[PDB]
């Protein structure tokens, strides 16, 4: 996965970051919310 | 009208398939009778015979020859269940009559059949075709 | 226990349903709790805000892929030879042969072909460079922007519109029949006269020179003189090249009504005064209902002046059935909605109205399936809502011997008639389809039923299509039609005569003996389905299984094993059915109009017009004989450009066939099996650790039809979309 | 070709509707 | 019983059944197909039911016609 | 909650954590005959000479426990009690709750649970809309 | 034997003797005049 | 919990009461049958949702319906 | 099942190297192998009366009769 176009580092970090961060975090915040009280 | 298709009579690609049609019967001459046949229909550039289902008479064979008989002949069929079930449902069992046949009535009733248009007509102008809407059960509405 | 706030009947079961059970009803706003008709009104609204922000963002989104990752440069300078570059790939999981397999059109990244069109919708309305793209995406990211803050501030009590807001129809429809529906479409023809028609004529018009340049050397007081012909002086000659200017002719409204020449769409010029007619025609039926001043209609007053002898009561209070149902209302606009995206689909196959989309093939069928499942989805959707309004807002004392009374009050009979020509239909299209495929198949392919498609080739015939010998209106010269004797007005007939005859073009494609059993089983699905949807629909209310069914609601499981066995008694479990049947009909369809026109590209149309009327046919020309490039995406010797779409059909079958595993096993078996498995977990070392704080259960009836109709769904669209776009690409580009 | 410094400045305006699209949610929760 | 019927099938096409040449060589009648397509699903739906379904819906208008309509009825 | 288990091997089906941390359900009879009955948790046990204390997990199992105690034996077991007993301690007493069982009428009992009407009475929903209740409890 | 009258009377014997006579007299007029596609 | 509501069609023929499982139904005295007796559903907390109830009753359309709510653990039948 | 899931996924992600090939990671049936190994070896020592093998799927020589193959080793 070379990048041509420009910004090139930008998918670099946001695939990991929607691929990852965002389930682990947006499950874990829904996991806390659905179980609350 | 009706360029598109040409005759079989005159058309090459059905001359190609009807010099090689084969037998559906015991008869070795079923497809030569069977090219004969369908030489008078219109076919299109596969040479295949079409069939024109306007109700122009020029190709009232097509549909409505056949469409003339079923009607007659499931009218027939028609009629014929509707009076032997109208018939058995005074015979203070009609259920049992459903499963084991009353065979001579329902010889009778099948042969009855022949003039079935005319019993239409005499049902429906007698009011025995139909039923009213409010002496039929129904659903909640 | 907190999750489904809206509902306290759900915050109280220790089980997982409350967690599906909320994700399912956190949109019925219907049914929350502490709800007046006021705050679901305000609550609709801003999600419908929320929702124009979420459909801005997707085409901000496509906007600045096409310009960050995309070959838009690259891409109008020879459309035909270039494939349009969606947007790159970047997973870590592709090997070598995977990148070098999916660095296409031109690019060193790996990159996706876009098959949206929208390279030839951006390139038609006039954008010629990534910046105009980006301008684009930002302007729309601002806009979505906007319209998240409007959604955020009519939640403000101060903000928050009242009751008799919502309920105002005739000024809604003013201001959308005129403001909406005709300023919107006048606006863009402002944008084809100024932009999108000087661009494709050559020179540049952005926001700078948009007011120094005039879009005609005549000014606007032709336009107030009257003197109007001076906008169709002179139109764009038939040897015009696209984007520059050679014979451009610097007319911005004529009426050729054919194709241009050369991008085979349709001319800008044509569509800039199309859209000129229809906002002046909008616009004037914008000032139809009353309003705040005293000119205008009254809606009450039309529908209730509606009524004859064989209805009785006619329309009467339909207003206020219309009016305080809000599923009647997305019903209809459901209906309507899907009626124009069946249209949509009809007519940017057959009119394409984009530059170079015509001979771009694997876009065209992508459009076309893409919105004729939309379109399918929402007529289902209208008729659930219809249901629903059956159900929930239905009055039967104040809607008494109206129009809506007397369809239920005859509900079996029009039931019966759509269960006879159902049966009737599909006894004689299998009856053919077995009969033509069994004769074929003993040798003799003489003996076919094919039948003429008499009554569409009339009606092309009456269109101007010349082939089939008929000489009736325009296929007639010397008819009143084509001459139009009064005024000669017939402007648009040259030119749509000279493109409705030639056989490139998808305008009016050559019907035959196999396009009239597809068009009969396509009848047939379409009756089948109204039949299911329409008796969910009107036996919402309660048949003699179950004469209270509007108690029970509309997605109750069954009710017992009692009275026989009532099993998918519920108007959903119609949806359900009708659900499947809507696929398949669409399925049809798109396999029909997907054949056809690989007939038509290819130019080897005796393919499907000597196979298409048997279903083996169907099976191995069309079915095993375009999948070949399919499944050959990746081998065993290696990948090529075509190995996530065999990926994709084998990920849509796999999906299919869980969808099977949930309609066809049911509750109970689930539920005694994780009874099983919750003993195992509770009685096994060093897992007694972790407990569960919602009790595993099975999933429930109606729950799991719902899963197993999604995965149905799901997978179907997956193949099929792997399947046409795999199909095309292989051999089109 | 595009920027490198246009995908950023696309970036720090769509902060904005993520700003707007979390405070309408929170909003709506209500 | 259809995976297992499957497997016997290939394996047999592919490993056991042909023809041997007087010079000793065997030919099998799917050319070992299944050492390397028999472990991905799309070989299976490749190389085992597309690529000898070409018997049974080619077959009309022969002897084994009789097969392609059970097939079709089947389905 | 006086009486002796019955002579039961022991069994995977049972009580789960469930009987442990809210309620679980005790059933009580009184047999003079030493016989075999079905568990409804699944096997076959010993009704011991006198009252039996039998522990299980559902009201369901219970029932059907005593049902197969009124149907299944020939010298018909019906002083049968049914109560629900919870690991805090206090022990409820539910199935005969009256003194006669629930097809006898008592003329003691109260007609709760009995609507006015009959089902085409029933209101329709679209009266009550937006109400917080539904077409039955109107 | 009134047995065999009311058990040769029955729905299956005589549906299956009408299917086969129906299909008797049609697989007949195919023997005799084979390929009828129209009149 | 579901509520089980008895109507007055009942004919006290004591069917919906002794094919519930759980016993959540119970006859009552009533004045308005033949047998002078009605079904009441006194502890409908207890009430799974089998709907036995409703499958047992005789009378067209239905003298006692089951109106399946609000689940619990009672109500859902749950060992665990 | 998720060993053909994992295969196909790397087939059609051009990593043949990663599959469960016999030309990449290889699960080889070892107790099947084993147990052909002691009936092709079995005529000999642990059936000493039989002169063949007990049947040619263990191992042993094509049998090719008509120019067909009747049965070959099974590997
Ligand atoms: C809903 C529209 C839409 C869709 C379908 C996608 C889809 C995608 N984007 Mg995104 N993107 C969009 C909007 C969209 N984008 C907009 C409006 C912007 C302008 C700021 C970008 C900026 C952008 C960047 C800078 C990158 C992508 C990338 C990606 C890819 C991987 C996902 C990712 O890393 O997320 C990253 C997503 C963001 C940083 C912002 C997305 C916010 C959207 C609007 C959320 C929409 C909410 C939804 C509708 C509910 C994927 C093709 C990556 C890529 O191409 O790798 C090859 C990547 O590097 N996107
Ligand atoms: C959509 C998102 C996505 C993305 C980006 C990835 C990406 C990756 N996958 Mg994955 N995968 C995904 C979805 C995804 N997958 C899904 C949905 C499936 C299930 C079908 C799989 C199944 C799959 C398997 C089974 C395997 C991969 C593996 C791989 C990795 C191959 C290279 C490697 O060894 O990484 C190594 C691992 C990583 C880079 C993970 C990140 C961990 C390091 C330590 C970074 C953390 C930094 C620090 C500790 C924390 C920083 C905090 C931060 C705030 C700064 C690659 C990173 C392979 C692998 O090696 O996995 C480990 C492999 O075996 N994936
Ligand atoms: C002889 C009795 C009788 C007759 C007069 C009718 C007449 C009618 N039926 Mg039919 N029907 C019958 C038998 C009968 N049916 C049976 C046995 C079945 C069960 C499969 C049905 C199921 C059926 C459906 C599902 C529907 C009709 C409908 C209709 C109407 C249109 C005609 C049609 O669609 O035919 C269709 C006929 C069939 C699909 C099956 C016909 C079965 C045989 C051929 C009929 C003869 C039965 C029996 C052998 C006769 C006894 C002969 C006597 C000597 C003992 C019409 C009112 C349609 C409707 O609603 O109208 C608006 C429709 O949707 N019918
Ligand atoms: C002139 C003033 C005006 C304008 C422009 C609008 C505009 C709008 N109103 Mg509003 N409204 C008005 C006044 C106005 N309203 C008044 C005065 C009332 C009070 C009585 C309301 C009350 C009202 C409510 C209660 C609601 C709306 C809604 C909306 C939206 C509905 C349109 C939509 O989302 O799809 C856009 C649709 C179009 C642009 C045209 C439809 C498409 C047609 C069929 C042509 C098809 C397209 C064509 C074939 C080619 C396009 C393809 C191309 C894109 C590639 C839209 C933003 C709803 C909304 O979204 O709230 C936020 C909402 O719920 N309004
Ligand atoms: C204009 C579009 C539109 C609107 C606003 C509504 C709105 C409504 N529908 Mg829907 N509906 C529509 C189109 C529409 N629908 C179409 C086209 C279909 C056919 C597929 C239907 C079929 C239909 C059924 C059969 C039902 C409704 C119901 C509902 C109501 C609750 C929504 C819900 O439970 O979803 C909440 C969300 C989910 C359940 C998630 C599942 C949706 C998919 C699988 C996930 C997609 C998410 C993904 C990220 C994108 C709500 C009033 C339900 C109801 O109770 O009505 C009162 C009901 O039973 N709808
Ligand atoms: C090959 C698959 C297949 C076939 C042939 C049928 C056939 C039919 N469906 Mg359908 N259906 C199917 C799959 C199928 N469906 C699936 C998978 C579902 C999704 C759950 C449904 C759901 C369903 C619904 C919910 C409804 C039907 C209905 C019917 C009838 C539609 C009328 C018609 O087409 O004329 C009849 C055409 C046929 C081809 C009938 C097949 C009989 C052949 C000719 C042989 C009969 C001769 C002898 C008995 C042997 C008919 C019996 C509708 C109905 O009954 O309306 C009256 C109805 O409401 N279907
Ligand atoms: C329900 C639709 C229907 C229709 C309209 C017909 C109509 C006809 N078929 Mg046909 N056919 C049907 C279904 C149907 N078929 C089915 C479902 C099959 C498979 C069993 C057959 C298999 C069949 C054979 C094999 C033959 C006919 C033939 C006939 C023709 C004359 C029959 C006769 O006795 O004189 C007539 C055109 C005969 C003929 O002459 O065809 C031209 C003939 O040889 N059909
Ligand atoms: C051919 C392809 C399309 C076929 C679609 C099939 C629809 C089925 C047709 C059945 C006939 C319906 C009986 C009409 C029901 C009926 O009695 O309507 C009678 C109606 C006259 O109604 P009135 O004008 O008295 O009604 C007062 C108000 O209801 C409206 O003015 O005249 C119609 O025939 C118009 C209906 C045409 C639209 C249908
Ligand atoms: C809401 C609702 C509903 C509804 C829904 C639905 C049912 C829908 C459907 C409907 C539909 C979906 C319809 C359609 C339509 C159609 C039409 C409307 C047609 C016609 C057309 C026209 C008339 C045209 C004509 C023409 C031609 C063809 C040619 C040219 C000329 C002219 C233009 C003349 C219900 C009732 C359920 C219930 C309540 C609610
Ligand atoms: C001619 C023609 C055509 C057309 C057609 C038409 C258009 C028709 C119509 C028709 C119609 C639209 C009809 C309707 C009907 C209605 C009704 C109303 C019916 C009646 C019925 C009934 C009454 C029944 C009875 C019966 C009988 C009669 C017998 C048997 C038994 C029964 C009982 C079933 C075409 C082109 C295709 C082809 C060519 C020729
Ligand atoms: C498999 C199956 C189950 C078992 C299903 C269970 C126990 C839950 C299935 C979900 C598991 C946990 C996997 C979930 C993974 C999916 C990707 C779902 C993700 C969650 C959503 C929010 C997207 C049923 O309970 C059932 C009930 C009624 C009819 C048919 C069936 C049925 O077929
Ligand atoms: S099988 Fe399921 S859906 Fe059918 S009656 Fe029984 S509980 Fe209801
Ligand atoms: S079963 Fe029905 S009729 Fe009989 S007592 Fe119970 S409610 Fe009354």
């Amino acid at each position: 996965m070379d990048g041509s176009y420009a910004a090139s580092y930008l998918p670099w970090i946001l695939i990991p970051m929607v691929g990852w961060l965002f389930p682990a975090v947006t499950m874990g915040l829904l996991f806390i919310h659905i179980e609350s009280e | 009208d009706f360029a598109n298709l040409t005759p079989c009579s005159e058309n090459p690609a059905y001359l190609a398939k009807s010099k090689n049609f084969l037998n559906t019967t015991n008869d070795p001459n079923s497809g030569k009778i069977r090219a004969e046949r369908y030489a008078s229909a219109l076919c299109g550039p596969e040479g295949y015979p079409h069939l024109i289902v306007d109700g122009r008479f020029t190709h009232a064979g097509d549909f409505l020859i056949p469409s003339i008989l079923f009607l007659y002949i499931a009218g027939w069929i028609g009629w014929v269940g509707r009076s032997y079930l109208i018939e058995i449902r005074e015979s203070k069992n009609p259920e049992m009559q459903e499963v084991v046949i009353n065979v001579p009535l329902a010889i009778k009733k099948m042969l009855g059949g022949f003039l079935w248009p005319l019993a239409a007509v005499g049902e429906y102008t007698s009011g025995k075709l139909v039923m009213k809407d409010s002496e039929i059960p129904t659903s909640p509405r | 226990t907190k999750f489904p706030k809206f509902s306290q009947d759900l915050a109280q079961d220790p089980t997982t349903r409350r967690i599906w059970y909320g994700i399912a009803t956190a949109h019925d706003f219907e049914t929350h709790d502490g709800m007046t008709e006021e705050n679901l009104y305000q609550k609709i609204f801003a999600s419908h805000f929320g929702h124009i922000a979420i459909i801005f963002l997707w085409t901000s989104g496509t906007l600045f892929h096409v310009a960050w990752q995309g070959n838009f440069e690259q891409w109008i300078k020879d459309p035909l030879n270039i494939r349009p570059i969606a947007h790159a790939i970047w997973d870590p999981h592709f090997g070598e042969g995977a990148v070098n397999a999916f660095t296409q059109a031109g690019a060193s990244n790996p990159v996706n072909i876009a098959y949206s069109g929208v390279y030839h919708w951006f390139y038609t309305i006039g954008m010629t460079t990534n910046q105009e793209l980006y301008s684009g995406a930002v302007f729309l990211l601002v806009l979505a922007s906007l319209f998240l803050f409007a959604g955020w501030l009519h939640l403000q009590p101060k903000f928050r519109p009242s009751l008799a807001w919502f309920k105002n129809a005739e000024s809604r429809l003013n201001h959308h029949l005129a403001g909406l529906f005709g300023v919107s479409s006048l606006a863009w023809a402002g944008h084809l006269v100024h932009v999108a028609i000087p661009e494709a004529r050559g020179q540049h018009v952005g926001w700078d020179n948009f007011l120094s340049t005039p879009p005609h050397p005549a000014g606007l007081m032709p336009f107030f003189t009257g003197n109007w012909g001076v906008y169709a002086a002179d139109p764009d000659t038939a040897g015009h090249i696209f984007g520059t200017s050679e014979g451009a002719g610097t007319a911005i409204l004529t009426f050729l009504g054919g194709f241009h020449p050369q991008t085979e769409s349709l001319w800008l010029t044509d569509i800039a005064h199309h859209h000129l007619a229809i906002a002046v025609i909008f616009i004037i039926a914008g000032h139809m209902y009353r309003t705040n001043w005293g000119i205008g209609h009254s809606i009450k007053e039309i529908l209730n002046a509606h009524k004859g002898p064989l209805t009785g009561a006619g329309h009467t209070n339909l207003y206020d059935t219309i009016n305080n149902s809000l599923h009647f209302q997305l019903g209809l606009a459901l209906a309507s909605l899907g009626v124009i995206t069946s249209l949509v689909a009809q007519h940017m196959y057959s009119l394409p109205s984009y530059a170079f989309i015509a001979q771009d093939h694997t876009t065209q069928a992508a459009l076309y399936t893409h919105h004729q499942y939309i379109a399918g989805f929402l007529m289902v959707g209208a008729f659930a809502h219809g249901a629903i309004f059956f159900v929930r807002d239905y009055d039967p004392v104040a809607n008494k011997d109206n129009v809506l009374a007397r369809m239920l009050e005859h509900k079996e009979a029009l039931i019966s008639h759509l269960s006879w020509v159902s049966l009737f239909l599909g006894f004689h299209t299998l009856g053919l389809y077995v009969h033509n495929d069994v004769v074929v198949a003993f040798g003799t392919p003489e003996k076919q039923i094919l039948i003429e498609p008499v009554f569409a080739q009339w009606i092309q015939a009456t269109s101007g299509k010349a082939l089939y010998g008929f000489d009736v209106l325009l296929s007639n010269p010397d008819s009143i039609a084509s001459t139009a004797w009064p005024n000669y007005g017939n402007v648009w007939l040259p030119g749509w005569l000279d493109a409705i005859n030639s056989g490139t073009n998808s305008l009016f494609l050559t019907i035959g003996p196999g396009d009239f059993l597809v068009h009969h089983a396509i009848a047939l699905g379409l009756h089948t389905t109204a039949l299911i949807l329409i008796k969910g629909a009107l036996d919402a209310r309660g048949s003699k299984l179950m004469p209270d069914k509007k108690d029970f609601g509309y997605s109750f499981p069954c009710d017992g094993p009692g009275r026989g066995g009532t099993c998918d008694i519920s108007a959903w479990d119609a949806f359900y059915l009708a659900m499947f049947w809507m696929l398949n009909t669409l399925g049809w369809l798109t396999f029909y109009w997907h054949w056809k026109h690989l007939g038509v590209w290819s130019g080897n149309v005796a393919q499907f017009n000597e196979n298409s009327t048997y279903l083996m046919g169907w099976f191995r020309d069309y079915l095993w004989a375009n999948s070949a490039q399919l499944i050959n995406g990746y081998n065993p010797y290696g990948v090529n450009n075509l190995s996530v779409w065999a990926w994709m059909f084998l990920f849509g079958h796999l999906v299919w066939a869980t969808g099977f595993m949930f309609l066809i096993s049911w509750r109970g078996y689930w539920q005694e099996l994780i009874e099983t498995i919750v003993w195992a977990h509770e009685r096994t070392p060093l897992a007694n650790l972790v407990r569960w704080k919602d009790k595993p259960v099975a999933l429930s009836i109606v729950q799991a039809r719902l899963v197993g109709l999604a995965h149905f769904t799901v997978g179907y669209v997956l193949t099929y979309a792997a399947f046409l776009i795999a199909s095309t690409a292989g051999k089109f580009g | 070709a595009l920027s490198d410094t246009q995908i950023l400045a696309a970036l720090v305006v769509a902060l904005l509707p993520a700003f707007l699209a979390f405070r309408l949610s929170t909003e709506l929760y209500k | 019983l259809s995976i297992v019927i499957f497997h016997f099938s290939w394996k047999m096409q592919s490993d056991v059944w042909g023809t041997v040449s007087p010079d000793g060589s065997v030919t099998h009648v799917t050319l070992g197909n299944f050492a390397q397509s028999a472990i991905t699903i799309n070989g299976w739906l490749r190389d085992f039911l597309w690529a000898q379904a070409a018997n049974v819906i080619n077959s009309y208008g022969s002897a084994l016609s009789a097969y392609g309509i059970m097939f079709l009825a089947g389905h | 909650l006086s009486g002796q288990p019955p002579k039961f091997g022991g069994s995977t089906g049972g009580l789960l954590s469930k009987a442990n941390r809210e309620e679980k359900y005790a059933i009580t009879w009184t047999s003079a005959s030493e016989q075999v009955f079905e568990m409804p948790t699944g096997g076959a046990a010993i009704m011991n000479e006198g009252e039996n204390l039998l522990y299980l997990a559902r009201k369901e199992q219970c029932l059907a426990l005593g049902t197969q105690l009124r149907t299944k034996f020939k010298p018909k077991i019906q002083d049968y009690k049914i109560y629900r007993v919870y690991p805090s301690g206090e022990v409820q007493y539910l199935h005969p709750a009256d003194g006669v069982f629930p097809e006898k009428v008592n003329e003691g009992r109260e007609a709760q649970g009995t609507k006015t009407r009959r089902i085409g009475q029933n209101p329709e929903p679209v009266t009550i809309k937006f109400s917080g209740k539904a077409p039955y409890e109107v | 034997m009134d047995g065999l009258k009311s058990f040769l009377s029955t729905a299956p014997v005589m549906i299956m003797a009408l299917l086969t006579f129906t299909a008797g007299i049609l697989i007949e007029f195919n023997r005799f005049y084979p390929d009828l596609l129209f009149h | 919990s579901h509520s089980v509501k008895i109507y007055d069609t009942c004919i006290g023929c004591t069917q919906c009461v002794r094919a519930c499982p759980l016993d959540v139904l119970e006859m009552v005295p009533w004045d308005g049958c033949k047998a002078a007796q009605i079904a009441s559903s006194p502890r409908t907390e207890d009430c799974v949702g089998c709907k036995r109830c409703e499958t047992a009753c005789p009378t067209d359309f239905l003298s006692i319906r089951v109106y399946l709510g609000a689940e619990t653990t009672r109500s859902m039948g749950l060992a665990y | 099942f998720g060993l053909y899931i994992h295969n196909d996924t790397m087939r059609a992600l051009g990593r043949p190297q990663d599959m469960f090939s016999d030309t990449a990671i290889q699960l080889q049936p070892i107790f099947a192998q084993w147990v052909q190994h002691l009936h092709t070896l079995a005529p000999g020592a642990t059936a000493p009366n039989a002169l063949a093998t007990a049947s040619y799927a263990f191992g042993g020589e094509t049998i090719a009769v008509a120019g067909k193959v009747a049965m070959m080793p099974i590997t």
